């Protein structure tokens, strides 16, 4: 049975607040589609030739 | 869950209930047929 998530408890009170004193910079990369490949089939010669 | 005088029960999990869901989320899959 596939884990969600490693689980992690956020230490919530009413009067405490976490603050970063750091900080990362992070590069990521998202790969999206443009276009495919331009495809022209002549119906005519394909069922006939 | 002190959080201010805000209310979370009606979206926050049912212990009470076996499938874990909030009020809501129940009755939103009761009422789906
Ligand atoms: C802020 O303080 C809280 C509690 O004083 C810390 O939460 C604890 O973290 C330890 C280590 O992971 C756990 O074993 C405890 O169960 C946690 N307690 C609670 C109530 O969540 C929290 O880690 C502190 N934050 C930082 C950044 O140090
Ligand atoms: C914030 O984080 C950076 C790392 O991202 C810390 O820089 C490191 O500092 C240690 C100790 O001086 C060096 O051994 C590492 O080589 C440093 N890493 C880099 C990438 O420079 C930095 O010290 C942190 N600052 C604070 C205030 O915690
Ligand atoms: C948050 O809201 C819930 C429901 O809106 C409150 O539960 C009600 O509590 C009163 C008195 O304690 C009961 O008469 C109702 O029957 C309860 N309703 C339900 C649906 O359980 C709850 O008291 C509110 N406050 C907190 C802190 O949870």
């Amino acid at each position: 049975t596939m884990s969600l998530g490693a689980e992690n408890s956020v230490a919530y009170s009413n009067n405490s607040i976490a603050i970063p004193t750091n900080f990362t910079i992070s590069v990521t990369t998202e790969i999206l589609p443009v276009s495919m490949t331009k495809t022209s089939v002549d119906c005519t010669m394909y069922i006939c030739g | 869950k002190d959080f201010g005088g805000f209310n979370f029960s009606q979206i926050l999990p049912d212990p009470s209930k076996p499938s874990k869901r909030s009020p809501i989320e129940d009755l939103l899959f009761n009422k789906v047929t």
